[PDB]
């Protein structure tokens, strides 16, 4: 005997926030399931970000550009925070060329996702405040990765006296939930509610990430249950 | 008997060996001789093995000489061997110049 | 203090429960959590090597 | 260890158990009143004091 | 590295040990395992201020030390800057791991 | 790259205790895999044991029967240690009767292997001390269950107020522990070592309990991952 559940329901208030519920369960078993999911989800997914920058007329991370209200440091620092998305698979790494040449306030979505391979989710972020007359040329590199990498490792890519490497936070997830509570019939017990929540950046719906986490976890237990090589 | 090097904790050497400090020194001597014999054996047989060529590149051509080197490098240092000889207590110590029971 | 903590939608007592990543256990005694102000002092270890 | 490991008893409750301690210095095995816990640590006190 | 055979000159060995490129730390792991190190306090009052230990790799730029030994050093963890020493002679290392 | 652990190892000190090796793990996976396997192996097992017995010549719970050296309490305690097994499926509930009337140390092997569906392995287990002058006859009720059950719970099974009921340790696994360790790979440290130890009742090799437990957990994620399955 094994009280197997079948109730897996999705409700999906938005493109990025979703709920899930798991019904009915044998006692003390859902905590295990959910905490395993929480760890793997929040640890080991895959994303994209920007790494390298080449500004015209600046040579190092402490310069200043005429007519631009921020340092180069703050340009890099806030460029760090811009979350992205694919539209096509197989997009490995990309280089971009922005030429802002008008009396503007330079914002995120103002980035023409001019490469067909890729796009920006968060468009309404303020990169910088130009004057009426500043002219700025920038060149981007966006690449895929996992977890977190600091700057100096990204010194690998050929500074060429101009390139500045930047930090890169790759994780595509922002918040995770699970909670459990009993449900019952009169005199007969052992009904369990698991209620779970996934909050992402919008680069991918909750279902794909949840599926991938479970695929990796089953891939781990598979070897560790069947194959039994001995000493 | 395998050792799999650890740190040693001793009272047994007060059983077989009369004094702690003399025990230390005789272990030191035995370790010395063990080290000398291993170093001479390794150097002779390795220089025989590599007598054909001594260039930087040519030493790695088969990966097995490196493998045997790191296998022996996986063997405990002489002091461990001497200590183990005293827990097995195959040696006997006496007045100056005590030697193994190798005869 | 209590009135503000109430009007912010919080435990009026400063305490709360908490959970562990790895075991899900509810730490049987309530732990204290809050927000505090924090400074970095000048004895950076990069010059103690 | 079984009854604790299945939450049927908490870390701590007065229970009666059959254990061995040396009366100078032998070998009495009686029914002491104690608690899981003290048992867990006394698993590590060496078997030469009681 | 010499007994590896891969290197013939101590100049090349220094060249490879300084810039520390993607080659073996396995030798540090091995040698570190039977070649104890003497930890040394500055204002040594009575001998229990000098000891030996088996060393172990960790991450970063700080010395990790077991909680129950410091009382022998009669120190606190404010950030002091303990000294370390390497014996280099097998009689010394035996005295270390036998009495120290 | 993402680095997989292969070829789990076991040391197999005996038929009641065993040791386990997982090499190599990526960080944080130690607690995950370990805690999952722990709660599964301690979660969902099955067994049989004694429930309620009546002893002849007994006034009530703690009279003293002449001719036997051991008090009622200790007899109860010793029967708690009798370990059962099945040879015929579906024989869920059984009853038996035992009569001994001669001078002997009553042992577990002396039990009347009379009811065919059921056996005992720990035969030489001692029960009590008996002489010529006493005779004993008694009734056995053996029932299926899971977990550990206090004295109050089983009074539903034919209490009748003269058949004294006892607890029952149905669980076939007696204790399991684990440890997590740091170790190296080139350029790096902090990769995980998972160490396992299992101690059963001898009715089954611990490797079998582990294999079956991990197979359960795989089959259980499969549905909460892929109830609405694509790819």
């Amino acid at each position: 005997a094994f009280q197997k559940p079948e109730n897996v329901l999705m409700m999906e208030t938005s493109d990025s926030i979703a709920k899930f519920e798991f019904k009915p369960l044998e006692p003390g078993y859902g905590i295990t399931i959910g905490n395993a999911l929480r760890r793997i989800l929040l640890s080991s997914l895959e994303g994209f970000a920007i790494t390298a920058i080449k500004i015209e007329g600046v040579e190092h991370e402490f310069a200043t550009i005429p007519g631009v209200l921020e340092d180069v440091t703050n340009i890099i620092l806030n460029l760090k925070q811009v979350r992205f998305k694919q539209i096509v698979p197989n997009a490995d790494v990309e280089k971009a060329t922005i030429v802002i040449s008008n009396s503007e306030v330079f914002r995120a979505g103002d980035l023409n996702a001019q490469l067909s391979n890729f796009e920006v989710l968060n468009s309404n972020l303020v990169i910088c405040h130009l004057d009426k007359s500043a002219t700025l040329t920038m060149e981007f590199s966006i690449n895929k990765g996992r977890g977190y990498v600091s700057a100096e490792e990204n010194r690998a890519e050929h500074n060429e006296l101009s390139t500045i490497a930047i930090d890169s936070i790759y994780t595509p997830i922002r918040n995770v939930k699970y909670a459990v509570e009993n449900f019952r019939v009169e005199q007969k017990t052992d009904y369990e509610k698991l209620l779970m929540e996934v909050t992402t950046d919008g680069s991918i719906r909750p279902v794909d990430a949840l599926r991938e986490a479970a695929q990796i976890l089953i891939s781990h237990f598979s070897l560790f249950a069947e194959n039994k090589i001995a000493i | 008997v395998p050792m799999d090097t650890i740190t040693r904790d001793m009272v047994r050497l007060s059983e077989d060996t009369e004094n702690v400090y003399e025990t230390v020194m005789i272990i030191a001597k035995r370790a010395n001789q063990i080290g000398q014999q291993m170093k001479q054996d390794l150097e002779k047989k390795l220089q025989d093995f590599s007598s054909s060529n001594d260039n930087l590149e040519e030493v790695f051509e088969n990966r097995e000489q490196i493998e045997i080197s790191r296998y022996y490098e996986h063997l405990p240092k002489p002091g461990l061997i001497a200590t183990a000889e005293y827990e097995q207590d195959k040696l006997y110590h006496r007045m100056p110049g005590a030697t193994s029971t190798n005869d | 203090m209590n009135e503000w903590t109430d009007k912010a939608g919080l435990p009026r007592d400063g305490k709360t429960y908490l959970y562990d990543g790895g075991t899900g256990e509810r730490f049987d005694q309530p732990a204290t959590v809050g927000v505090t102000y924090f400074l970095k002092l000048g004895h950076m270890v990069d010059d103690k090597m | 260890t079984i009854a604790y490991n299945e939450g049927k008893v908490d870390i701590h409750a007065p229970i009666k158990v059959y254990v061995e301690d040396y009366e100078n210095g032998e070998l009495v095995r009686r029914m002491v009143e104690t608690s899981v816990g003290r048992l867990m640590v006394n698993e590590y006190v060496p078997k030469k004091v009681g | 590295l010499i007994e590896r055979g891969i290197v013939k000159t101590v100049k090349s060995a220094k060249k490879i040990v300084d810039r520390k490129e993607p080659v073996i730390w396995d030798i540090l792991e091995y040698v570190m395992k039977g070649h104890p190190v003497l930890l040394n306090r500055a204002p040594t009052l009575h001998r229990l201020g000098i000891q030996a230990f088996q060393p172990k790799l960790i991450e970063g730029k700080a010395i990790q030390l077991h909680p129950l030994s410091c009382t022998a050093f009669n120190a606190d963890f404010d950030g002091d800057q303990m000294a370390v020493h390497l014996p280099l002679s097998n009689e010394a290392i035996l005295e270390a791991q036998l009495l120290m």
